[PDB]
């Protein structure tokens, strides 16, 4: 439901570098709940651990937030994790494969397929926008060259990204092609051994309409699908001024998200959202009609240590 | 870092600026027509943070003054601070907002705002290690309100890596005349709560009452008002601006100061504020001064403390003196006034101590606070600007100049969040 | 002759520092000219450059300056050379993101290729003096980056840390245990043997034990000093043994995580009982385990006692010193703990105290430093157990650190390895 926001961990398996040049596994699993990382125990909703499939995970952890998205709910779902921590599977995987493929592919299957089942009722109107957050400023991830977006809140009080590209969109290859420009379009930086380092934390919105010609209710369905960028020691990368800039707007960021999810998590008092701009956009998305999925993406290799436990150390 | 950048904005952002600038002027030893006639070399030392040099024994201060229609520029010209100050730092400009922020922040300002650009640029390229602006702000002006917002919003969108320090002129529902207030504070605080990193308020009633009724001026005349202004901004440039006993930076109050980000509305207060006389002596000596600064009205916002809490405090002395009090007075003020510090924060009161006082006197004081008192003040800005927005007051104002419904919406719900926000944490405690 | 590189930062490290200096000045001879006027060897900490010079090996390091000012223009600027005066720019005073993590990255190798300079000019390192304001901005970001540093740098070799932890009430940050957490974390990995300072009882010690009105810092520098110097003093100057950094180490804290060792040194009295009385060898032994004349004011009365470590410097007779202790250790019922074993660790040597010119201590005669480990330290860990958790349940102050440089992680960790530390000064038993 609301209240009850699934904290999932997911780790991926170890990799023929990693199991050749053998950084160990770390995981002590003590449960579905519960796992000890070195010494500290870390429970949650669910830890998957590296023996699980794509589907398993789709269906506990998505498949129900589509239908709530569909039936009268909104939803958000987080995924957190660093470069190859395994966050390309668990979010994308690969379409080709039907065992492969992950939370994106599998949600735009369910969502088109709740679309070919039901009849000429609903009204059945998709529009996506995918924007990053670039240096405090909101880059559009779908039209090039904007300096910021304005993020408005509307009569019913709720985030709009305004400026941002809608794409109404209305087949499930042509949800597809737009990851691929949008990806294509990303603040990812390169160095020599962190190849794809994602700089932005980036939201994807998928504002699902199904307004019915029949009942005449105007029916919708906002998914948001964050992209959570990874949080950085510059006391591990050593990194230049310029890159530190990012480093410590991601930290912030991510910083700033884990007080709201505490202060919802507590059911506190203000229960902040205006401060990041971040938890802004996702004001309502927070603390609303909500039903929210953190997926923690983690390796269970000992080089990745103090990064899955600094991951881990999160869910509070 | 270094050098800190004046910014006055506002006809009384000029005024409270160019007395600012002639307190520290003759604190540092310069004469306000422009030789370093001063005696001491440790209060020539740090100059270059407010000032620019320029003949030797000139220096030239790093004021950028922005006014929208002319004439302002020509009082302080006129000024006995006047030739003390470099021609090209004055940025007038032609047509006006006249008040209104949204002519301000949209319309007119637009053309100065390159201008100004351009000359902040200009001082900030001119300078070493360029440390912060610190801003003279009209809050519910029009000049100060929209324009120094959008002078804000331009000087941030270029530096996130300095500290936007404003002093922010916002006085009460009481004695302010301008009209249209309600709506040009509401604008302004949108811009300021998302933009500004510390912003000191301050009220005209406040400076009145501490004249008045504190201190005893018979007339509180402006300058009078700038008199303690400028002192509170001499107060808390004073640690960097000489060597002292602790530290010096404003973000070493700043870090302590606000303990989540949106809670940078701060209060400062000035002590001695005695009447001009002789028992004085038994108005105070140097311990007793602490207990002047951590008393009730002597606040540059009025904030009853019985009202709300404090958060973090801060305690800038000047004098040569011992943290005897600051031990002392700070320990046993903390222990018996517990109700008014907020028991959250471990030991709450930070205090600096700085060898020169104002010149001529021997001890001062300067206060620098957080209190949660500070929301009533928004409250009754927010409940004004309700009351004109659902009665839809002032159209051929704001909208006509192209104010946005969804940004008076924001701005509105915004300021009430900030209200929520500064409210919630009146209430928070311990355990 | 071994010699010793005393590093010092922060604002008050830099102060303390600077009177450190004043003091071994005076107690060596050196005028502020440079010049040594007589025949002696004080090649420990100084050094003779070739005129009538004496260099001390003092590393100011600093951000913004103060004291390298009044230092290079005015305060002993003729025995201060330039080039170990070691300025700096940018800010960080609370900030650990931007102390430990970016400006640190600025500042690191100007400071560390000088001090790896000083270092090749000692031919005989003894080792480090490190002072450090250990919960402070300007102090510790940048300073338990540079031990991290010398830590490789010069390998084997002792870092003998002083850390200011601040006092139960004067608290001039806000986010003083945010720092000295990360800071204890940093040492507890990188720091040979850490001296607890305080505040608070070295203030009520000038006021109960020296009886001077409430003087400023620089009164209160030259009490540290007197400390600090009493320290060194039995390297500096000729006597029996406790010459080595290790000699300390060894001594103290032979259990390897619990290098926090704590401290006294006495006589400090009035003028006036100093004219009116003359203190005895017992009497001022008397005074090391006297409860209110302890360095850190955490309570030796709540506290149990380990190791105790004995400088005498003054001319005393080592019957009347073993006896003296022998005598009292035997008489308080102050717990010793059950894990050490009996015994102290005695050092005499000849040269007694010496006074600077100022408004502070009289010409006693004889004089002792007492070093000791307590459980009492556990009280002081306490407040940053209490405190921090006070602020972090919270999450205050968080944009200033995790928001400017720093990482939310590392504050967890290091709240781990600080409780586990308690738990360390917990194993305190039997
Ligand atoms: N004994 C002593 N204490 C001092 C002196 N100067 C400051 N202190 C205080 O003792 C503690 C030392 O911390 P600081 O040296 O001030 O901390 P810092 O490194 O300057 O940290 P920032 O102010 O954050 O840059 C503080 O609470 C000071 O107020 C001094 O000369 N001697
Ligand atoms: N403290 C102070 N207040 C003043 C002074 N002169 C005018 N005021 C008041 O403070 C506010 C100044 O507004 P102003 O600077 O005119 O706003 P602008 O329209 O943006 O130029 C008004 O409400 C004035 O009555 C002065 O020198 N000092």
């Amino acid at each position: 439901a609301e209240s009850n926001i699934k904290v999932m961990c997911r780790f991926r398996p170890l990799n023929e570098s990693e199991v050749n040049r053998g950084d160990k596994y770390i995981a002590k699993f003590q449960g579905e709940d519960t796992v000890v990382i070195a010494s500290k125990p870390y429970a949650f909703d669910r830890v998957f651990q590296s023996s699980t499939s794509q589907e398993q995970v789709y269906n506990d952890c998505a498949k129900k937030i589509v239908k709530d998205v569909l039936e009268g709910y909104n939803g958000t779902i987080f995924a957190y994790g660093q470069t190859s921590s395994g966050k390309t599977h668990t979010m994308e995987g690969k379409l080709h494969d039907p065992e492969g493929m992950g939370i994106i592919p599998r949600i735009v299957q369910d969502i088109f397929n709740y679309i070919y089942s039901m009849d000429e009722n609903l009204e059945f109107h998709i529009k996506v926008s995918y924007f990053e957050i670039y240096l405090d400023k909101i880059r559009d991830l779908l039209d090039v060259s904007k300096t910021n977006l304005s993020v408005h809140e509307d009569k019913n009080r709720v985030p709009y990204v305004k400026g941002a590209t809608e794409r109404f969109v209305s087949s499930p290859d042509e949800v597809m092609d737009t990851i691929d420009e949008g990806k294509s379009n990303r603040h990812v930086a390169v160095t020599n051994m962190n190849e794809h380092s994602s700089r932005s934390h980036s939201i994807f919105l998928i504002n699902v309409k199904q307004e019915n010609t029949q009942t005449e209710q105007k029916l919708s369905g906002k998914l948001y699908l964050v992209d959570l960028a990874g949080s950085e020691k510059v006391s591990k990368t050593g990194a230049e001024g310029a890159v530190l800039d990012e480093a410590k707007n991601i930290n912030k960021s991510l910083s700033a998200l884990g007080n709201v999810i505490s202060a919802l998590a507590e059911g506190s008092t203000y229960v902040p959202y205006r401060d990041s701009k971040m938890t802004r956009i996702l004001q309502d998305s927070l603390g609303g009609n909500c039903r929210t999925t953190i997926v923690i993406c983690c390796s269970p290799s000992s080089y990745n240590e103090s990064e899955t436990k600094s991951t881990l150390l999160f869910g509070q | 870092m270094r050098e800190i950048v004046h910014i006055q904005a506002g006809q009384c952002g000029n005024q409270i600026g160019a007395k600012f600038w002639e307190v520290i002027s003759d604190e540092h030893g310069i004469d306000p027509t422009g030789s370093y006639h001063g005696d001491s070399d440790l209060q020539l030392e740090r100059i270059n943070v407010y000032y620019n040099e320029a003949t030797g024994n000139k220096y030239v201060p790093r004021a950028i003054l922005v006014d929208l229609e002319p004439g302002t520029m020509d009082s302080v010209r006129s000024g006995p601070f006047g030739q003390i100050f470099r021609p090209d730092n004055f940025v007038f400009g032609q047509s006006g907002a006249g008040n209104n922020w949204a002519k301000g922040h949209y319309t007119e300002g637009a053309e100065l705002v390159d201008s100004v650009l351009d000359v902040v640029r200009k001082e900030s390229e001119s300078c070493d290690c360029l440390q912060g602006f610190q801003l003279t702000h009209s809050l519910g002006g029009g000049t100060g309100s929209g324009m120094g917002t959008l002078l804000i919003s331009k000087i941030r969108e270029e530096y996130p890596d300095r500290i936007m320090n404003t002093f922010s002129v916002m006085p009460s529902p009481k004695v302010s005349d301008t009209v249209v207030e309600p709506y040009n504070a509401t604008l302004s605080v949108h811009q300021l709560v998302e933009n500004t990193d510390e912003t000191y308020s301050i009220d005209n009633e406040a400076l009145y009452d501490i004249c008045f009724r504190t201190l005893k001026l018979t007339t509180p005349t402006y300058g009078d008002l700038n008199h303690l202004v400028s002192a509170t901004m001499s107060g808390v440039t004073t640690c960097l601006r000489f060597p002292g006993q602790l530290n010096a930076d404003l973000r070493k109050l700043a870090v302590n100061m606000v303990p989540f980000p949106r809670l940078h509305f701060f209060m400062p207060g000035f002590a001695p504020l005695t009447s001009r006389g002789s028992q004085q002596y038994r108005a105070l000596t140097v311990p007793e001064l602490t207990q002047q600064m951590f008393d009730s009205k002597n606040m540059m916002a009025a904030c009853d403390p019985r009202h709300g809490r404090y958060l973090t405090v801060a305690a800038i002395f000047r004098g040569r003196m011992s943290m005897k009090e600051v031990d002392e007075q700070m320990l046993n003020v903390q222990n018996k006034n517990s109700s008014y510090f907020v028991e959250w924060i471990p030991n709450n009161v930070k205090t600096a101590v700085c060898d020169i006082p104002p010149r001529g006197l021997k001890m001062s004081a300067t206060f620098i606070g957080n209190s949660t008192a500070i929301q009533e003040l928004f409250k009754r800005i927010s409940e004004q600007f309700t009351a004109m927005f659902r009665r839809k007051a002032f159209l051929h104002w704001y909208t006509g100049e192209g104010m946005d419904e969804m940004e008076f919406t924001e701005a509105e719900s915004n300021m009430n969040d900030l209200v929520s926000e500064y409210q919630q944490y009146q209430d928070a405690t311990a355990d | 002759m071994r010699e010793c590189i005393s590093i010092h930062v922060g604002q008050a490290g830099v102060q303390i520092g600077n009177a450190c200096w004043e003091l071994y000045c005076l107690e060596h001879g050196i005028q502020p000219d440079g010049q040594m006027p007589s025949d002696d060897s004080f090649n420990t900490f100084f050094s003779e450059t070739g005129a009538g010079k004496h260099v001390p090996r003092a590393v100011f390091v600093d951000l913004e300056p103060t004291v390298i000012d009044e230092v290079r223009t005015g305060t002993y600027r003729q025995l201060f050379h330039p080039e170990q005066l070691i300025t700096g720019k940018e800010d960080a005073a609370n900030n650990y993101a931007r102390g430990h993590y970016t400006i640190g990255k600025e500042i690191i190798d100007l400071v560390l290729d000088r001090i790896r300079k000083l270092a090749d000019q000692c031919t005989g390192l003894q080792g480090f003096l490190v002072f450090h304001s250990f919960g402070g901005g300007t102090g510790s970001g940048f300073t338990s980056l540079l031990m991290e540093r010398l830590s490789v740098d010069y390998g084997k070799k002792s870092k003998l840390e002083f850390s200011i932890y601040p006092a139960p009430q004067v608290s001039t940050a806000v986010v003083e245990p945010y720092n000295s957490i990360l800071t204890t974390h940093t040492t507890l990995e990188h720091s040979d043997c850490a001296f607890m300072v305080d505040n608070e009882a070295i203030y009520d010690i000038c006021r109960r034990n020296l009886d001077i009105e409430r003087p400023t810092y620089t009164n209160l520098n030259r009490l540290i000093s007197q400390i600090v110097s009493s320290i060194t003093a039995s390297l500096r100057f000729d006597g029996a043994l406790n010459v080595d950094l290790t000699e300390f180490q060894t001594n103290l804290v032979p259990y390897p995580r619990i290098h926090f060792p704590l401290a006294t040194y006495a006589p400090v009295i009035s003028a006036e009982k100093a004219y009116h009385e003359q203190l005895s060898v017992a009497e001022i032994t008397n005074a090391c385990f006297e409860p209110a004349n302890q360095m850190v004011k955490c309570d030796p009365r709540h506290g149990k006692y380990m190791a105790c470590c004995l400088l005498y410097r003054g001319d005393v007779v080592p019957k009347d010193v073993n006896a003296a202790i022998a005598t009292i250790k035997t008489k308080r019922s102050i717990q010793f703990v059950d894990w050490c074993p009996t015994g102290f660790k005695v050092g005499i040597n000849y040269q007694p105290p010496t006074v600077v010119p100022g408004g502070d201590l009289a010409k006693v005669q004889r004089a002792v430093c007492m070093l000791s480990n307590t459980t009492a330290i556990a009280e002081a860990w306490a407040r940053l157990d209490h405190k921090f958790d006070l602020m972090y349940a919270k999450r205050a102050f968080v944009h200033w650190y995790v928001g400017e440089g720093m990482e939310e992680g590392e504050f967890s960790e290091a709240r781990e390895d600080m409780a586990a530390l308690e738990k360390d000064y917990e194993e305190v038993g039997v």
